[PDB]
């Protein structure tokens, strides 16, 4: 079992890499629609200016 | 992603801190304004009768 203990190291690490780069996509579109957002509201607002 | 996102909310917030300041001071001119408009409005009405 001490083979597979390594290996499951690698399996955890994995699944929760998959999971962080998942949630970094996800955070990093999240930081793009809100900055979309601010843009457009950039925008009006250097108009009402 | 955060680095721009800060960028386009410090400008947001920089406009809307004018905007703010105009909003006052279009409040104040407002003030001032009506003051002028009663003295209008009194000279009209005084106009008239002399």
């Amino acid at each position: 079992m001490e083979g597979k203990w390594i290996t499951d190291q690698l399996r955890w690490k994995i699944m929760s890499c998959k999971m962080r780069i998942e949630q970094l996509k996800q955070t990093i579109c999240k930081g793009n629609e809100e900055m979309e957002k601010n843009s457009e509201g950039l925008l009006k607002t250097k108009e009402k200016n | 992603v955060e680095k721009n996102r800060k960028i386009v909310a410090e400008n947001l917030e920089k406009v809307q801190a004018e905007a703010e300041r105009l909003d006052q001071e279009e409040a104040q001119y407002q003030r001032e304004y009506s003051e002028f408009k009663r003295q209008q409005l009194e000279l009209d009405d005084e106009l008239k009768s002399v």
